[PDB]
């Protein structure tokens, strides 16, 4: 189902699980 | 720039009619004239921000850079030029080559 | 500070002699005022109000970017509800005499930070110290315990003061003497 | 590596005087009182307690640097009334009233415990 | 060496330090530290004066 | 003496352009005998003044009876009769404009005395008889009382 | 040090929260500066002015 | 041409603050007596920190700084101990002075919380705030540390360094209601009643008070925990007579030796 | 965890109250 | 998928599972001149003036443009830009616990500082920066005035009591090499 | 004959520092250039650099 | 890196308080009454406790023996 | 012996752009280690007190000390022939703090007028007689100055906020609003100071100063005017804060109704323009024009809104006091941080179309409005939009470089300039000549 | 200072001010000599400020705006003559680098 306006917590942890897989320094 | 071929034109004056380029008048006109719209040049394009500048050094640099006759460029191609001395030349630039 | 408000410190006062609020709370840091509007550094202002209603609360507050929930009006509603100005403004006493300012002091809690630059790794003199060896001129770096370079900008501006004998004793007597 | 010690704000050194009086000659009846190694806490109180006095026509302290410890205080009183005196009796009645304000707080206190 | 050790050189009794405001001193005063006045000098002649 | 002027007035309107600052405002006053013109600035918020209110306004050049000329500075410690003991608002300042209409020819009709008493103003504009004792670069004061009547 | 939990990090006088990626060369931490340039394999067609040409491809 | 009858109010006494109020005095004497609360207060602190062995992780020079930072108790030994540099002797006599001591070394397998209450004390009565609520945490030791190390109190006061500072805050404040003008405010509805505040909840502000002086100064003196309220005032008003005491005496010199 | 169960519960209080929403210091850009 | 990813750490879930399941996906720079790319999913999608309604992707959130030493910067919007770039490359030089394991680094001027307190407002995007494990200053209560003089030209007055008490007291660092 | 600054001593003073430094790009045109296209920030560079970080000196 | 003594804005010993907080935020308690339930009046002291980052733990990591 | 007080050394700043950067001051040394000069002279060299590294050289002969101390000193090199204004200025919070205290609504009572005349190295040693004797002596800030200007000086200035309308008309010797400074026998009597009377302006009240007493005297002016103003801050405070940064409520509705008649003019155009209505206006092509309109329609806009941010303001408002005093700000940016910022715009045009057809991908193609193009609609008290935000950032780079490349060449125009002309000099002729005698100027400056 | 009180009618009588221009305009000298050349090119030089000396102290002017006396127009004469060699360029002045 989609997610109106309760939006602004679920922005933020597909960037936790971005961050946690892959590091600042990844590219390198 | 033709100043020249457009003072010549009727209908047009032929007192007032500048030419906004420095080295052009020094064909038509005179050094004098050239030292009097480099004056003109100079006040106008400090005087745009609405700063200040006292006119005796204004003066003083056009006539600088009128007083052989010439337009002496205060690049290295004509302040080395003057008869100054060699001990002055190498200061500004060009050392090795005016000693 | 997180603003892009450099300073250095100019005098350090005792906690007696610094202001104070309506409660013992003398400010740590005081910057100038009117650095804000030339710089137009808002964020600075709007990051003391929500410390000082993060402080207030005993919570850490959200300062994101970009976030359409983040005014001022609702961080002022917010601060009110502590016996607060809802500004932040505070008013302060003379911490010499302590008569009340006129004008309200704006004060709350601020993040601040601290360069390596210190005063004592950048402070240097010199009195006839070492000389180098291919031009009997003083060193150069504070490390090596070296003169400062009397540039030639400086010899204009002492040529256009006319000091010749100032120029003189610079460029030859405390430069180098040789005979 | 040369920040002053902490004790040079209220420590006399070896030859420096506490108190020196110098008389001033644009006006009659007027001395600068020069204090050493201490702050407002010793000057703003004489100098309100000086403006009590009617006889005293000016009255002002002053820091002539926040790093150097030193107040100046000038005085200048009825020409049938010197400076001096006037300075002591400040002081001396100042003392009174902070005698008096310690006895009351005291006896404050001691009823306020179970009373 | 034109530019480099004649009309610019490298100076004896030279300082250089941070700088803080200070309203209390007058426009010609300047609040030098005692670290640089100390290592500083000045020639003066001896006089019975 | 030294009564450079007296007479009674009135006021009728007050900052007309709008109050400016907090603690000063104007009082565009009028007399009742001489018909002169006031502008007045008086400190609104240690002495209150509202519209319809009289007061006895005496520009006087010394606070004496006798009329010594003091030399100006403040000396509380005198016990000499002051004229100011009669007055609940006293001011000292120094006129610096007397503008009239002059001509070349004939002499002027109406007079108009600027006193600035350290910031607040005053033109004292009307006739050119009763402002004979009004020269530039003279210190004056005030001394007005208001009337219960 | 890889995927190496966090213990043997810090017994190894190391913290997990260092980001890596560098190389130590004489006991200095060196690091490669990702340098940007022109795109290979591509066409480029500019228009120089201060030349002869009206119009150059790149390539 | 003499001085006023001040008097004095307490409001709230506990063992931790003191409100009282100050009435029919000067701002000036106010002021005056607020920062030698805060400064000029005789109290004994750590100042003299002798480290044999530290093997913590924290610098050599961390220990000693938090070591002054621990406030102790001296409600009768301040006032009879005298100061260092006044003293007539070599080495801290304990006349002039009280020895510390603490010597903790972890051994068991659980990290050590190194407290106050380590600093084993000579004398009785000048011991860290633990009587009568846990210890001031110095440092933490692991198995394998050490923290060996004797260190000496004296005398001073916050002029001196913040470790003589036995207020916390004192809450100086006179006038709740603006009378007397002395701060202005631009919109006086969109602020807050002070405490103090003997005006009703209708009108902001008290209206304006040309022949007004400043009176019924508040006080809210908070003890840190070394010296008890009271005690501070009381200290600190002594120390102000003394003060004053050696100025009319220095003055009198000055005036017959001219 | 908290933390988290603040944010929701933070989130639908927010949903909930939407009676109106009249703020002077915001503002959004609408092109066309 | 918000579900799935929100039990994450306890079972399996990552980011790899979201961009095999088809929702996030990664344009170049090359190709995002070809997509409607929207700002918020939300705003830009309800009903109005018909602007062009065939939005292609979405951006997560706007702030994540901002880069590392930009992002712990609190309200970067409410400042202008040149003060930001200033924070920003001034931030480097911020003082404090530049590695845990700091005692046991031999290296070349190292600073660190005594109590690095966390900033009471802390953005949303350092968190993963690790900014508030590691943090480069303290909160102090800043008072916006110009109480004495010496803090009127880019210039602040410091707490003799507060540094007395150790406020931003740090150490520095020196280590040498010889064989 | 070859470039300089490819690789430099990362600046171990705060961890933003290391992190900066760690992601930090550097381009190859000659340093203090005439020219003025290449140091303003594109539109292009959205998302991919940052726009507030950068140095102020003559790079 | 370590919890201060004093706080130092006001000078109140916060040091003896780190352990206590940590208990309260522990059982049920959370930040804005813990700070109250401790004694913390003021807000230039509840910072000691809100803005203190505990890395003495990641020290005592590194333990020398053992 | 080591440098002790008194002595005459050369304190100078790194860049010496022109003859105001190295001159003599006297020796003071103090505890800490920091170097310390007035504010007052930080304007001429430039400095900023946020880091800045001065010089300090020491001469070593009694000859050279007096001939710095009678040529390259402060108080004699006050004013520059370039623009033969003074150089150093009130520029400070000092200016504002003077400023507020030469209103008309400034009384003082005993003790603080009797606390401010302390710090008067001038000081007769008699009070003034009083402005207002009864009900209570009451001082007035105007009359505390005027013991601060030394002599008979004779000077008229205006202030900041001096109404044109206000000279022809009537009132024009007694000012309602405190403005047309008047001074006579060295007393302030009408006006408020500013800088258009304390600060770096021909005919300044510092400049009447120092042309009629001595360099001294203009020394001892400065000297008593900051110690005096900056101690009587203590009692008036200055400060700045969000409560100076807020509107009334009603014009934030006046902006945003500006705002939206500003986009409908906007749309009305582009529709015109796509339509084939807007005619090419002589001199330019449709395109040119096109933009010309849209930029002339912002910038009404613009200032129309912040005219009414600033006739909004309070006479408490901080930020309108510090711009009236001229101290640090302008109107621009009072503007910019309630009303609205403004036009982002890059190499003298609005933000280009980096991509196909448009600026960011976000935005649609030919999308000319005044949002898609750099135009900021918000202001930094109410956040900003992402893509205004990225376009305040290109604003700002384009600045820096400018700033950069600035720094780089005009040092080697000066260095040029400078060495062309560096042995022309007036001889004891009266004549202006140069190192070959070649007169140049029979007269210096004809 | 001299408390001119400009409603008075004052003591100066115009050939007074007539004369005192006169000898004003010969003491400021800019070029020494009495040459026909030296004198040409004095007249040319002092030429500007002495169409503005002459132009603000007139017959008339001095005797509806100013109204000053005597010894005050004597004063302003010594004042302004002071002024003037004051306001002399020194000899020995470097103006090239002042002008750049
Ligand atoms: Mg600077
Ligand atoms: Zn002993
Ligand atoms: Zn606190």
């Amino acid at each position: 189902e989609i997610t109106p306006d309760l939006w602004q917590e679920a922005c933020w942890i597909v960037i936790s699980s971005y961050f946690d897989e892959k590091g600042l320094v990844r590219q390198q | 720039v033709s100043l020249m071929r457009v003072l010549s034109e009727k209908d047009v004056d032929p007192v007032r009619t500048t030419s906004n380029d420095i080295v052009e008048i020094f064909t038509v006109l005179g050094i004098e004239a050239v030292r009097k719209a480099l004056e003109r040049e100079l006040y106008h394009v400090i005087s745009f921000d609405g700063s200040y500048v006292n006119y005796r050094h204004l003066a003083l640099l056009c006539d600088t850079m009128t007083c052989r006759g010439h337009l002496m460029a205060i690049t290295r191609h004509g302040v080395n030029r003057q008869d100054t001395g060699p001990l002055m030349k190498c200061s500004f630039e060009e050392t090795v080559d005016v000693l | 500070s997180r603003h892009g408000q450099k300073g250095t410190c100019g005098i350090q006062y005792r906690q007696e002699d610094m202001p104070f609020t309506c409660e013992g709370i003398t400010p740590d840091i005081i910057i100038n005022p009117h650095a804000i509007p030339s710089r137009m550094t808002i964020g600075h202002l709007i990051e003391c109000l929500q410390g000082k209603v993060s402080a207030n609360k005993g919570e850490i507050g959200d300062a994101t970017p970009f976030n359409d929930a983040v005014n001022v009006q609702k961080i002022s509603n917010l601060l009110s509800d502590y016996g607060y100005h809802l500004r932040g403004n505070e008013v302060l006493y003379n911490g010499f005499t302590g008569r009340k300012i006129t004008s309200q002091i704006f004060i709350g809690p601020t993040y601040y930070q601290r360069l390596k630059h210190m005063v004592d790794d950048k402070i240097h003199s010199r009195a006839r110290g070492p000389i180098q060896i291919l031009n009997r001129q003083p060193m150069e770096g504070r490390s090596r315990d070296g003169g400062l370079r009397f540039g030639e900008m400086e010899r204009d501006c002492q040529i256009a003061h006319g000091a010749a004998q100032f120029l003189r004793e610079r460029l030859f007597e405390a430069s180098d003497p040789y005979q | 590596m040369n920040a002053p010690p902490a004790f040079e704000s209220f420590l006399l050194f070896e030859g420096e005087k506490k108190i020196t009086i110098n008389k001033d000659t644009k006006v009659p009846n007027a001395c600068l009182f020069t204090i050493n190694k201490e702050d407002h806490t010793l000057g703003n109180i004489i100098k309100s307690q000086l403006l009590k006095d009617p006889q005293v026509l000016f009255a002002g302290y002053k820091v002539p640097h926040p790093l150097e410890h030193k107040i100046i205080i000038r005085v200048q009183t009825t020409p049938d009334y010197s400076p001096q005196e006037a300075f002591t009796n400040a002081i001396t009645d100042l003392i009174s009233e902070l005698s008096l304000l310690e006895e009351r707080f005291r006896v404050a206190i001691k009823d306020k415990q179970e009373g | 060496r034109v530019r480099g050790n004649l009309m610019g050189k490298r100076v004896d009794f030279s300082a250089r330090t941070v700088i803080t405001p200070d309203p209390n001193l007058s426009i010609d005063q300047v609040g030098v530290p005692r670290s640089i006045a100390a290592n500083m000098t000045f020639a003066e002649i001896v006089t019975p004066f | 003496a030294g009564i450079l002027f007296e007479d009674i007035f009135d006021v009728k309107d007050i900052d007309p352009e709008g109050k400016k600052f907090d603690r000063v405002s104007r009082l565009h006053c009028e007399s009742e005998s001489f018909k002169m013109d006031l502008i007045l600035d008086v400190n609104i918020q240690i002495y209150p003044v509202d519209l319809g209110d009289k007061f006895r306004l005496v520009i006087a050049s010394t606070l004496y009876e006798d009329g010594t000329l003091d030399d100006g500075e403040y000396n509380p410690t005198d016990d000499r009769p002051s004229r100011a003991d009669q007055f609940e608002y006293v001011m000292y300042g120094k006129v610096y404009r007397i503008e009239g209409d002059e001509t070349s020819t004939e002499a002027a009709t109406r007079l108009s005395a600027y006193v600035s008493y350290g910031g607040l103003l005053m033109r004292l504009q009307g006739d050119a008889n009763n402002l004979h004792g009004f020269e530039v670069d003279s210190r004056v004061y005030l001394l007005m009382k208001k009337l219960a009547f | 040090l890889n995927g190496l939990t966090d213990r043997d990090l810090c017994e190894l006088n190391e913290c997990p929260l260092d980001p890596g990626g560098y190389f130590i060369i004489n006991g200095s931490e060196k690091v490669l500066i990702a340098q940007e340039k022109m795109a290979t394999n591509t066409v480029y067609v500019f228009a120089k002015k201060d030349s002869k040409y009206a119009y150059t491809g790149e390539c | 041409p003499y001085a006023n009858q001040p008097t004095v109010r307490i409001t709230e006494l506990t063992d931790e603050n003191v409100k009282f109020i100050i009435e029919n005095t000067d701002l000036a004497v106010a002021n005056s007596i607020r920062r030698v609360f805060i400064a000029e207060v005789p109290i004994i602190a750590i100042d003299w920190v002798q480290i044999d062995a530290n093997s913590s992780v924290l610098h050599d020079e961390f220990i000693a700084h938090r070591l002054g930072l621990i406030p102790l108790t001296s409600d009768d030994i301040v006032d009879k101990l005298q100061y260092s540099r006044d003293c007539t002797c070599e080495e801290f006599c304990p006349e002039c002075s009280v020895e510390f001591t603490l010597d903790v070394r972890c051994n068991e397998d659980q990290t050590r919380h190194v407290t106050s209450r380590d600093l084993i004390s000579n004398s009785p009565r000048v011991i860290p705030v633990t009587s009568r609520q846990d210890d001031i945490l110095i440092v933490k030791l692991r198995k394998g540390q050490e923290l060996r190390l004797r260190a000496y109190a004296k005398k001073g006061f916050g002029k001196e360094h913040a470790k003589w500072n036995p207020t916390a805050g004192v809450a100086f404040e006179y006038d709740p209601d603006n009378a007397l003008r002395h701060t202005v405010y631009p919109k006086p509805e969109e602020w807050p009643k002070s405490e103090y505040s003997e005006l009703d909840e209708d009108e902001s502000q008290a209206p304006y008070d040309p022949n007004g002086k400043p009176e019924r100064f508040y006080y809210n003196v908070e003890s840190c925990g070394s010296l008890r309220p009271e005690t501070i005032v009381l200290s600190a008003l002594s120390g102000l007579k003394k003060k004053l005491s050696d100025l009319q005496t220095q003055l009198s010199h000055e005036i017959q030796s001219d | 965890e908290w933390n988290i169960v603040e944010s929701e519960k933070a989130l639908v209080a927010e949903s909930h109250n939407m009676k109106n929403q009249q703020m002077d210091p915001f503002t959004r850009r609408q092109c066309k | 998928h918000i579900d799935q990813l929100k039990e994450r750490e306890y079972n399996n879930y990552s980011w790899q599972d979201l961009v095999a399941s088809g929702v996030v996906e990664y344009i170049d720079t090359l190709e995002e001149e070809t997509v409607m790319l929207a700002m918020t999913p939300d705003d830009l999608q309800e009903k109005e003036v018909a602007y062009c309604s065939t939005y292609t992707h979405c951006e997560i959130h706007p702030s994540m443009i901002l880069g590392v030493c930009a992002s712990i910067i609190p309200f970067p919007d409410h400042n202008q830009s040149p003060r930001n770039t200033y924070q920003s490359a001034m931030g480097k030089q911020a003082m404090g616990v530049y590695i845990t394991n700091f005692h046991v680094r031999m290296d070349t001027l190292a600073h660190v500082l005594y109590y690095p307190q966390k900033p009471l407002v802390t953005t949303r995007s350092m968190e993963y920066l690790r900014f508030r494990e590691l943090p480069a200053g303290i909160n102090s209560i800043v008072a916006i005035a110009s109480y004495t003089g010496y803090n009127q030209e880019d210039s602040v007055i410091m707490n003799r009591s507060a540094v007395d008490r150790g406020f931003f007291r740090s150490v520095f660092y020196r280590s040498y090499k010889e064989q | 004959q070859a470039r300089a600054g490819v690789s430099q001593v990362l600046n171990r003073l705060t961890f933003a520092s290391t992190l900066s430094h760690l992601r930090r790009l550097n381009s190859p045109i000659g340093r203090d250039g005439k020219l003025a296209k290449p140091r303003q920030l594109h539109n292009t560079l959205w998302g991919m650099v940052c726009p507030a970080e950068t140095p102020e000196g003559h790079a | 890196m370590i919890i201060p003594v004093r706080c130092f804005t006001c000078g109140k010993i916060v040091g003896n308080k780190w352990e206590a907080y940590l208990g309260l935020l522990q059982a049920e308690y959370t930040e804005g009454d813990a700070l109250d339930a401790l004694g913390l009046k003021r807000y230039c002291c509840r910072r000691m406790l809100l803005a203190h980052v505990d890395l003495i733990e990641k020290l005592l990591n590194y333990a020398p023996l053992e | 012996r080591h440098m002790c007080d008194g002595d005459i050394v050369i304190f100078n700043r790194q860049p010496t752009l022109h003859k105001m950067s190295m001159m003599g001051h006297r020796v003071r040394i103090l505890p800490w280690s920091t170097f310390r000069l007035n504010l007052s002279v930080t304007t001429p060299y430039n400095a900023d007190f946020d880091g800045d590294e001065m010089n300090l050289h020491l001469p070593q002969s009694l000859e050279t000390r007096a001939e710095i101390q009678e040529l390259a000193m402060v108080p004699r090199m006050i004013v520059t022939p370039q623009s033969n204004r003074p150089v150093m200025g009130i520029v400070q919070d000092t200016l504002t703090a003077v400023r507020k205290f030469t209103k008309r609504d400034v009384f003082l009572e005993r003790g603080e007028v009797m606390n401010l005349l302390m710090f008067l190295s001038t000081w007769d040693g008699k009070v003034p007689q009083p402005a207002i004797l009864k009900p209570r002596p009451l001082w007035t800030g105007k009359q505390i100055f005027s013991l601060i200007i030394p002599g008979h000086i004779n000077c008229i200035r205006t202030h900041s906020t001096h109404p044109d309308d206000e000279d022809s008309g009537p009132y024009k010797h007694i000012s309602p609003g405190d403005t047309k400074v008047v001074v006579e026998n060295g007393e302030l009597i009408m006006g408020i100071l500013c800088k258009k009377s304390l600060g770096t302006s021909a005919g300044s009240l510092v400049h009447i100063s120092y042309l009629e007493m001595g360099h001294d005297i203009t020394r001892l002016f400065y000297s008593n005017i900051q110690t005096v103003i900056n101690n009587w801050l203590l009692i008036e405070g200055h400060t700045i804060g969000i409560g100076d940064s807020i509107a009334d409520s009603k014009t934030y509705q006046d902006i945003q109704n500006t705002i939206k008649k500003a986009k409908q003019d906007v749309i009305e155009v582009i529709e015109k323009a796509h339509n084939n209505e807007l005619e090419p206006t002589p001199g330019n092509t449709l395109r040119q024009t096109f933009e010309n309109q849209v930029n002339r329609i912002l910038n009404d806009a613009r200032d129309k809104t912040g005219s009414s941010a600033q006739k909004s303001l309070s006479e408490y408002n901080n930020f309108k006091s510090m711009v009236v005093s001229g101290a640090k700000g302008s109107k621009i940016n009072i503007s910019q941080v309630i009303a609205v910022v403004g036009q982002q715009n890059v190499e003298g045009k609005r933000i280009p179309f980096g991509f196909k057809h448009r600026t960011l991908p976000h935005f649609i193609k030919d999308d000319y409005g005044p949002e898609s193009r750099g135009f900021v609609e918000n202001s930094y008290l109410a956040g900003l939009t992402p893509t205004e935000f990225f376009f305040h950032a290109m604003g700002g780079r384009e600045g820096l470089i400018d700033t950069a490349v600035k720094t780089a060449e005009t040092g080697y125009i000066q260095r040029r300039l400078i060495k062309s002309m560096e042995s022309v000099m007036v001889k004891y002729d009266a004549t202006v000549r140069n190192s070959i005698n070649q007169v140049v100027q029979l007269r210096y400056g004809e | 200072i001299f408390h001119i009180n400009p409603r008075l009618p004052s003591d100066l009588h115009p050939i007074k001010v007539v004369e005192g221009v006169k000898e004003l305009s010969k003491k400021l000298v800019i070029v020494n000599g009495d040459d026909p050349l030296s004198r040409q090119a004095q007249e040319n030089a002092t030429l500007l400020f002495n169409i503005h000396l002459r132009s603000t102290l007139c017959s008339r002017r001095m005797a509806e705006e100013f109204r000053l006396s005597g010894e005050a127009f004597d004063w302003l004469l010594g004042e302004i003559e002071s002024k003037f060699n004051q306001a002399i360029a020194h000899p020995g002045e470097m103006v090239g680098a002042l002008a750049a």
